[PDB]
């Protein structure tokens, strides 16, 4: 019945894959560059600034 | 080589350019330096080099 019961176990779990989630993330993220996917710098820009 | 003076931006290192793919590529980690002097002295000619 209670939703709460189990609640550290959950958090656990929740915790890994939100960490997971969270790089996946960051592989969609910037840190400046004009993109998140390397094959698109490469297209659009040169070797020099690629 | 002997080559026009507005060049000079595409002998970069590592810079990319219709002469830099198909005339002389320099490397993307070129260690070294370009001198580059006018040469209209010796190098031009009144009816056309």
């Amino acid at each position: 019945s209670t939703p709460s019961a189990l609640g550290k176990l959950q958090d656990v779990v929740n915790h890994n894959a939100q960490a997971l989630n969270t790089l996946v993330k960051q592989l969609s993220s910037k840190f400046g560059a004009i993109s998140s996917v390397l094959n698109d710098i490469l297209s659009r820009l040169d070797p020099p600034e690629a | 080589f002997v080559i026009r003076g507005n060049e000079v931006s595409q002998i970069a290192p590592g810079q990319t350019g219709n002469i830099a793919d198909y005339n002389y590529k320099l490397p993307d980690d070129f260690t070294g330096c370009v001198i580059a002097w006018n040469s209209n002295k010796l190098d031009s000619t009144v009816g056309g080099n």
